[PDB]
């Protein structure tokens, strides 16, 4: 099972302290070993 | 030098044991991967 | 040419064991669907057996168990094992290769099978 | 109990048609395809008719087969002498799971 949690703030990390939530739990069957983000630049 | 196929060719007149009879195979599978066809109760309080 | 020729056929006590051959020229045994056929002397075609492509065989009623038919791996001929005869299986044996389940469409010459004493 | 039933004898004069009618339980014949056989006396069955009218591989024309409901019929224009053989018709009978065949007709011509 997956599981995605996330928090959006509004603005070195910050010195503060935020819970992240749950948002989704995806049941899924792979075996995740590496991961590498997107961008969108032009 | 036989070509595979043969066609049925269906006709509404014939018998019982001719007339086609449409076929589902329902086959239910378990791995070691988290299940998710589960196929299927009121509020009293107090 | 095509053709089919069997042996085995001769005299046999009750209750004893044949082995009768089916050789097949021209067509290939381990694929075409071969078929046992039997007429006593003054009676009717009988189906006695079928061999599939794949293997799987038939029998009729009066000739299950007993019986069996094989294919052969490389001699490119069939093979009748008759076992535990009677009374009622004196016959003139034919091997017959069958298009589908529709029509027999090449017949052996014919091998006799009596069985006395 | 299925086991196609076909007349003793059939006999007639040379230019007379002859008819044959094989009848049996449509668990057989009439689900299935009928086919018709031609054994001349000391040989071996030689197919004459396939899959209920059709003529193989350049027999003697005139010959026909027909099938009504859960009988077949097998035509023969005149009554020549060569023809005289015994006429077997079969069907695989998925009830027994067999192929089945008629009694025999002897054809004699007069
Ligand atoms: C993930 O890798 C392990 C170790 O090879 C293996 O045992 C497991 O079956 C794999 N999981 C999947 C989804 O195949």
């Amino acid at each position: 099972y997956f599981k995605i949690y996330s928090k959006h703030t509004p603005i070195d990390l910050p010195q503060g302290f935020s819970a992240l939530e749950p948002l989704v739990d995806l049941p899924i069957g792979i075996n995740i070993t590496r991961f590498q983000t997107l961008l969108a630049l032009h | 030098c036989y070509f595979p196929l043969r066609s049925y060719s269906f006709r509404p007149t014939y018998g019982v044991g001719h007339q086609p009879y449409r076929v589902v195979v329902l086959s239910f599978e378990l791995l070691h991967a988290p299940a998710t066809v589960c196929g299927p109760t009121n509020l009293v309080k107090n | 040419e095509v053709q089919l020729v069997e042996s085995g056929g001769g005299l046999v006590q009750p209750g004893g064991s044949l082995r009768l051959s089916c050789e097949a020229s021209e067509i290939i045994v381990n694929r075409n669907y071969m078929n046992w056929v039997r007429q006593a002397p003054g009676k009717g075609l009988e189906w006695v057996s079928i061999i599939y492509p794949g293997g799987s065989t038939f029998y009729a009623d009066s000739v299950k168990g007993r019986f069996t038919i094989s294919r052969d791996n490389s001699k490119n001929t069939m093979y009748l094992q008759m076992n535990s005869l009677r009374a009622e299986d004196t016959a003139v044996y034919y091997c017959a290769r069958s298009y589908g389940d529709f029509y027999v469409d090449f017949w052996g010459q014919g091998t006799l099978v009596t069985v006395s004493s | 109990q299925s086991v196609l039933t076909q007349p003793p004898s059939v006999s007639a004069a040379p230019g007379q048609k002859v008819t044959i009618s094989c009848s049996g339980s449509s668990s057989n014949i009439g689900n299935n395809y009928v086919s018709w056989y031609q054994q001349l006396p000391g040989t071996a069955p030689k197919l004459l008719i396939y899959d209920n009218n059709k003529r193989p591989s350049g027999i003697p024309d005139r010959f026909s087969g027909s099938k009504s409901g859960t009988s077949a019929t097998l035509g023969i224009t005149g009554l020549q002498t060569g023809d005289e053989a015994d006429y077997y018709c079969g069907t695989w009978d998925s009830s027994l799971s067999a192929w089945v065949f008629g009694g025999g007709t002897k054809l004699t011509v007069l």
